[PDB]
């Protein structure tokens, strides 16, 4: 057995991390309090939740997890929510001051002041942990805190933990749902700056939940709890082969090995389904055949774009619920008839399936329905590439004014920065070209 | 109030749609830069498809399908053809094509000559003829050795297919032409077939011995206008259209221009676009697509129709571009964004 | 726990002020002896951002009251809420300004300056994190614009990092006390350009003709005129007084208002202004953006918007306000600059004010603003170019040299609006 | 069209199918850090000389 620590950076980050923690604890039947009924062991084992749950003597089940906000209003949440039995106060760090959606104010000026308090507190969870395999990175694009410091941590982590693995969990910004001219600059800022220290990295863009949940869910206008429910689901889905016994992606090793075979191009795309209502009295229950074929549609990608238009460099499907094999490749095989599946020619054509049997764990009184079967795809295709010409050619029109960077010279970070930054990203795309174009 | 940007000054067909949609007073023209659009008349090479369908609250439209390359290519529409199982290597409307590469540079080199060395064997018309799309760049020869030293005398990838070496010819004159047939597929994947064609002829006597003088086999626009000294003699602008080629075929041949030759071109246009279908449609996308077609048919003495090149930004006759333009905005622009048939639809399976 | 320092100086900084603290005690539920009698903890939840707490659960507002001649602050401490300030807060002289900015900020005010900050350092200290400071004042006055400028020139030299807000009030030759004003203005503006993060730009003219033609009102009084100045200021508030996510503080609003340090002169507006009559959404957004919404007298189709905060409040579909709000965008989108992606943002507020079932509240950094320093500029070339009333000025230690500065100090702040409407 | 790799235990089972062959230091995050601290310092620095005058 060996352990995973996720980390939760800025107010996305760690309300996104509350949604998990909550569908983890419903799913492994861990009680709010942290008691583990099912648990035979009392304070000890190296079972396969145990990866994400320490055991005290008493019998709690304490995430091995780290919220960190520059201001106390998204954290004191947790300290006082429904689930705040599970963590101790050393597991919740706040400033007094965020950071103004600026990220030279989270990686210079207040990150350099509460730095050494972070990995300090995260040094005392690996302490516990007998074989640590990695850490799991929550955070945003457009926050300052979010991208700021998270740049920064990832930085001292790989100093600190050089050989451990680092994947990210990022929320793309999407005018919908943000408040912040700037949120370009945040995150062309610190993909660039994190680019080197992220070995995986699941980019979630809010605009493509947020017409799930307007098109699935019949939201008219939804909140963040309504966006943070869905995005749990997709991540228990991601994480769940390191909680539950099992053959594939059992460690954050093999997510590296098992998606990225060239290392700047780490960002896999995502897709789930179904997802249904559950105002709908019943529904028509789909087959595998039926969602996985749903896992080819753009309308459920965590990142809007077009796959037919690039090339897959590896492709994983992790089934929940009631699945065997031998509909995984009946339906695999119909589908890739009718499809436009173009992988790259030094890479091979294939699929790594996962099926695990517990159907996936809904929120009572969330929004999404109890299905039968599930499955989230996570495919490296170059298509995804498009978000990043998308934010880039923002940061292109502002930047070509140098609009609004001030206030990033203000805190201390130079403007050389900005194109140094930028000048990445132009290569990130162009690599990307290289992989998918002819 | 609509609004649409413009980002192709050179796009003579929607030129005019966009002088349309003004003198509706219902549609705005933004800069060239501004995202918020409902309607982008986009730019022929390295069109930001990516960029597409990201604005809240604005349904965005396009005049171009991302992934039509493959059928507008030269060596696209080849290897498109004899891979796709819905057309097959033995199609029977497609001259037989091979895909060349510069040996400066798959490549179908060998596979050529052995289908060359068969027909020198078996006494056949064996005149081929090279192109690429970097052309304005053409050579036509019966000998193997001259076609390929004329591709490896440039840069680009070129395509070899059969010359047909009996045209079907008009009288008088005794002259080559060719057929071009405008399709429209709007968001839904409808294909619409304007019932208005027009005849690229040549003014010069067809001559099958001499294919060193290419003024009486090619018939584009600008060839004849430029290297032939019978231009306009016939016909006005070497444009003859389905009303004139109609009574032509009925005088000499005895049969319509329906059955002889329109019935061959709605099966064409319907096998190749149904074909690319899965790979082009935007049915559940964030964006939709639309795009104009320029169908280029030859015609042989039997009266069978041949598939020379498909255009993604074809240029219109002279004499069709009011009707034309306002079927656009009727069926392909009006039918997203309505306000306050000219063309033929070819139902098929979706 | 983010808190906020009030200061009003001068005699339409204080009235101004004065109604200001009146219109959100009344939103937060505050008598005028300082205690809660609300309904909803909303009113409560960001109550310590305008508000210190004091003994037997009574709400001090954090406010500082600064005047050269006891007139009006005597009027403020017998008003409706006079009862309700720090009896200490009050800091005033006795010579008075005269309407002379020299007055206010080299001689009069410079004598009392030090005992004003002494005041702000105490309201500081006792904050677990401090925001910033708002200041309210005219400019062409002498208490208010002279003084108060050389009280924010002070402040930032304190308080360095810390944002300096104000809502500053332009004269109009329309409604001018003095021939003077165009001199006060133009001297207290390179002041703001140098040493404030966020300006509001209310002018009188604007004011004025709102209530002549909009309200009907025969004849306006600078008591009409300060209903709107209220319900303006409580409407750019309402970020920061109850609970939300955009423009939480003040320096968020900073950075997504601000591209540039010196263009941070916003135009306000709100709506509304056959009463009984219920307003939709939609007529909300067409009178929020319309020209005679807005306190700055300038009419945006002459100029381009670089930022915009709407700001919403009411129960209402907030579906439908996203609708519309993406209709104004996508039907003027030749007055917004194409150079900054989205740069409209929208924030929804459940509480209204007063008595209305639902508001809007309209901040735009527009370049238009330029019209407003032309004005300005014109009045003040007018006389400086035959020295008159310098004499008021000149007796007081001041030269045409700082003068000549002053005025190209905003020829140039009008160059750079110019530069990128363009 | 082939399975390898077949794994299966009580709570699931995987396999993989086959269709087609084929840093800085902490050093210098601390200049970094200190670099922007000065610079910051520079400009707070000018700003109250610029009062002072
Ligand atoms: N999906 C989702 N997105 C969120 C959530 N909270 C914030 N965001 C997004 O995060 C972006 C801004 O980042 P924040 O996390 O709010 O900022 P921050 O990390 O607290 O950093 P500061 O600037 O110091 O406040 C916005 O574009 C939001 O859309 C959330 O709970 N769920
Ligand atoms: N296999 C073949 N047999 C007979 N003629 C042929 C031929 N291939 C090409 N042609 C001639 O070449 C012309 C088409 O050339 P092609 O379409 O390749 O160049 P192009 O694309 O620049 C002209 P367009 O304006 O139609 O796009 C036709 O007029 C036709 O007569
Ligand atoms: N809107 C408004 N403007 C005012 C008010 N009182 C004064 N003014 C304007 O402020 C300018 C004079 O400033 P003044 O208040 O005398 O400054 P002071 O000397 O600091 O008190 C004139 O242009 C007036 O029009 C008021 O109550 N409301
Ligand atoms: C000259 N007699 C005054 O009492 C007087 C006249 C004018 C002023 S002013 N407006 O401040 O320049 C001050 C005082
Ligand atoms: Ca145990
Ligand atoms: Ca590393
Ligand atoms: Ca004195
Ligand atoms: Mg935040
Ligand atoms: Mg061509
Ligand atoms: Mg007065």
């Amino acid at each position: 057995m060996r352990e995973c620590i996720s980390i939760h950076v800025g107010q996305a980050g760690v309300q996104i991390g509350n949604a998990c923690w909550e569908l983890y604890c419903l799913e492994h039947g861990i009680q709010p309090d942290g008691q583990m009924p099912s648990d035979k062991t009392i304070g000890g084992g190296d079972d396969s939740f145990n990866t994400f749950f320490s055991e005290t003597g008493a019998g709690k089940h304490v995430p091995r997890a780290v919220f960190v906000d520059l201001e106390p209003t998204v954290i004191d949440e947790v300290r006082t929510g429904t689930y705040r039995q599970l963590f101790h106060p050393e597991q919740l760090i706040t400033g007094k001051e965020d950071a103004a959606n600026n990220y030279a104010r989270g990686h210079y000026t207040i990150g350099k002041e509460i730095i050494d308090l972070v990995l300090d507190r995260i040094r005392k969870l690996a302490d516990q942990c007998t074989g640590l395999q990695g850490f799991l990175v929550f955070h945003s694009f457009g926050g300052g805190t979010g991208s700021g410091f998270t740049s920064l941590l990832m930085e001292r982590l790989s100093v600190d933990y050089g050989k451990k693995s680092k994947l990210e969990f990022s929320i793309y910004p999407a005018p919908q749902v943000s408040t912040a001219v700037v949120e370009p600059y945040n995150s062309i800022l610190t993909t660039h700056t994190t680019l080197e220290h992220s070995d995986c990295a699941f980019m979630v863009d809010n605009e493509a939940i947020y017409d799930i949940c307007r098109r699935n869910l019949d939201i008219e206008r939804p909140t963040y709890t309504n966006l943070n429910r869905l995005i749990s689901q997709i991540v228990s889905s991601i994480t769940a082969s390191l909680r539950f016994d099992g053959a594939l992606n059992v460690d954050l090793t093999e997510f590296q090995t098992n998606l990225v075979p060239y290392p700047r191009i780490h960002f896999p795309l995502a897709t789930y389904a179904p997802v249904i209502s559950a105002e709908k009295a019943y529904h028509e229950q789909l087959s595998v055949a039926e969602i996985t074929n749903a896992c080819f549609e753009p309308a459920n990608q965590m990142v809007k774009c077009d796959p037919r238009h690039g090339k897959y460099m590896a492709c994983c499907l992790l089934y929940r619920g009631d699945v065997v094999p031998k509909d995984v490749n009946a339906a695999i095989a119909t589908i890739k008839t009718k499809r436009s599946i173009q992988f790259v020619d030094w890479c091979p054509t294939g699929f790594k399936v996962g099926i695990n049997y517990q159907p996936p764990t809904v929120v009572p009184g969330g929004d999404l329905a109890k299905v039968q079967r599930a499955v989230c795809m996570l495919s490296n295709t170059t298509a995804i590439a498009e978000a990043w010409a998308r934010l880039d050619h923002k940061f292109d029109l502002m930047y070509a004014k140098r609009a609004f960077v001030h206030w990033y010279v203000g805190e201390g970070m130079e403007e050389g920065e900005f194109s140094e930054a930028r000048e990445d990203m132009a290569a990130l795309e162009k690599d990307y070209e290289e992989v998918g174009v002819d | 109030m609509y609004t649409f940007v413009v980002r192709d000054e050179n796009s003579s067909v929607y030129a005019e749609v966009s002088r349309l949609l003004l003198a509706t007073g219902q549609w705005k023209r933004l800069r060239k830069d501004n995202p918020r659009f409902n309607l982008m008349l986009g730019e022929r090479n390295r069109l930001p498809f990516g960029r597409l369908g990201h604005e809240p609250g604005l349904v965005q439209l396009v005049n171009y399908y991302r992934g039509a390359d493959k059928l507008c290519r030269k060596a696209s529409l080849v290897k498109l053809i004899k891979t796709s199982p819905e057309l097959s290597e033995s199609c029977t409307w497609f001259p037989e094509s091979y895909v060349i590469y510069p040996t400066n540079l798959t490549d179908e080199r060998e596979v050529f000559l052995a289908a060359y060395n068969r027909r020198r064997e078996g006494r056949e018309g064996n005149v081929w003829i090279a192109k690429s799309s970097a052309g304005a760049g053409i050579l036509i020869s019966s000998e193997a050795s001259e076609l390929l030293d004329f591709i490896d005398e440039q840069g680009q990838v070129h395509v070899i297919q059969k010359y047909l070496e009996k045209p079907l010819l008009l009288e008088p004159g005794h002259r080559k032409f060719d057929i071009r047939s405008w399709v429209l597929v709007d968001h839904l994947y409808n294909i619409y077939l304007y019932r208005e064609g027009v005849l690229r002829t040549s003014s010069e006597p067809y001559n099958s011995a001499n294919f060193q003088d290419k003024t009486c086999h090619l018939t584009n626009h600008c060839i004849q206008k430029e290297y032939s000294k019978n231009y306009g003699r016939y016909e006005e602008g070497n444009e003859m259209f389905f009303e004139e080629f109609n009574q032509y075929l009925m005088d000499a041949l005895n049969t319509t221009l329906e059955n002889s030759i329109l019935l061959q071109i709605k099966h064409i246009i319907r096998s190749c676009l149904m074909c690319i279908e899965p790979a082009i449609s935007t049915k559940h996308l964030h964006y939709q697509s639309f795009q104009l077609f320029g169908f280029d048919f030859m015609v042989d003495e039997e009266l069978k129709v041949w598939l020379i090149e498909v255009n993604g930004a074809p240029a219109c006759a002279q004499k069709l571009y009011a009707e034309l333009c306002q079927g656009i905005v009727d069926v392909a622009i009006s039918s997203v964004f309505p306000l306050a048939s000219i063309f033929i639809k070819l139902h098929h399976h979706h | 726990m983010r808190e906020i320092v009030h200061i009003q100086a001068g005699q339409c900084g204080n009235q101004i002020g004065a109604k200001f603290w009146e219109v959100i005690s009344d939103e937060h539920g505050i008598d005028p002896t300082g205690s809660y009698h609300g309904d909803s903890d909303l009113q409560l939840e960001r109550i310590n951002v305008y508000y210190n707490e004091a003994t037997g659960n009574k709400y001090v507002p954090r406010a500082i009251l600064v005047d050269l001649e006891p007139g009006t602050m005597d009027s403020v401490r017998s008003g409706p809420f006079g009862q309700i300030f720090r009896p200490d807060n009050f800091v005033f002289g006795q010579s008075g300004a005269g309407n002379n900015w020299a007055k206010g900020h080299y001689t009069e005010g410079a004598e009392l300056v030090d005992s004003v900050l002494d005041v702000v350092r105490k309201e500081s200290e006792s904050c677990d994190c401090l925001q910033g400071f708002q200041l309210t004042h005219s400019l062409g006055g002498g208490t208010g614009s002279g003084m108060g400028t050389l009280l924010i020139s002070k402040i930032r030299e304190e308080y360095p990092d810390r944002i300096m807000n104000t809502f500053s009030v332009m004269p109009s030759p329309k409604v001018s006390d003095t021939v003077v004003e165009p001199y006060n203005a133009t001297l207290s503006v390179h002041q703001l350009v140098e040493n404030t993060d966020e300006t509001y730009c209310i002018d009188n003219e604007a004011l004025y003709d709102i209530c002549f033609r909009t309200l009907k009102l025969t004849t306006p009084t600078y008591g009409d005129l300060n209903h709107l100045v209220s319900a303006t200021m409580s409407g750019v508030t309402t970020c920061l007084r109850f609970p939300g996510q955009l423009n939480a503080d003040l320096r968020k609003l900073a950075v997504n208002m601000v591209p540039f340090p010196r263009l941070h002169f916003f135009m306000p507006g709100f709506a509304p202004l056959q009463q009984y009559r219920a307003l939709t959404v939609p007529e909300l957004t067409q009178q929020m953006f319309d020209s005679k919404n807005m306190m700055a007298a300038c009419d945006p189709r002459h100029g381009r918007y670089l930022t915009v905060a709407a700001i919403f409040r009411g129960r209402m579909s907030m579906k439908e306000v996203d609708e519309q709000m993406l209709n104004v965008q996508n039907k003027n989108s030749s007055y917004f600059v194409e150079w900054i992606p989205n740069n409209v943002k929208t924030a929804v507020c459940d509480i209204p004010p007063r008595g209305l079932k639902m508001s809007a509240t309209f901040i735009g950094n527009s370049t238009a603003i330029q019209e407003l320093f032309k004005r300005i500029s014109e009045q003040f070339t007018a006389m400086f170019r035959r020295k008159a009333f310098l004499h008021w000025y000149t007796g007081e230690g001041m030269d045409e040299m700082e003068f000549t500065e002053a005025e190209s100090n905003m020829n140039d702040l009008v160059s750079e609006y110019q530069q990128y409407q363009d | 069209m082939e399975v390898i790799e077949l794994n299966k235990c009580t709570s699931g089972q995987s396999f993989e199918v086959i269709l087609k062959p084929p840093d800085p230091s902490l050093e210098e995050i601390q200049k970094k850090l200190e670099a922007a601290e000065e610079r910051r310092k520079y400009q707070e620095a000018e700003l109250l000389k610029h009062l002072a005058e």
